[PDB]
């Protein structure tokens, strides 16, 4: 599940949030957003286990 | 004398004949803190379901 932080109606990166990754092994994991209504400046994060 | 029938509670000295603490009305304060002591949203502990 994905949880919103905090959003800031702006230009730059303001906007934060948490997601509950529930996971079974461990390894990189590549991030994006096909909708061109958000841009995330985040681009791989490791999963741990839950 | 003056320095027992000024109402709010008021006081005065051998002085440029300010009147201390008088305790009346409020005060527009406005304030520009420094952007230096603000810290990351996305760093600080999330404290949900409390």
């Amino acid at each position: 599940e994905c949880k919103i932080t905090e959003c800031t109606y702006a230009s730059d990166f303001g906007g934060i949030a948490t997601v509950a990754y529930k996971s079974s092994k461990a390894g990189n994991c590549p991030i994006h957003s096909p909708s061109g209504v958000a841009v995330i400046k985040e681009n791989d994060v490791t999963l741990a286990e839950s | 004398p003056l320095n027992d029938v000024a109402p709010f509670g008021c006081s005065i000295a051998l002085e440029p004949l300010r009147a201390e603490n008088c305790a009346v009305g409020s005060i527009p304060i406005s304030i520009d803190i420094p952007d230096a002591a603000f810290t990351r949203i996305s760093e600080t502990p999330t404290v949900s379901d409390l």
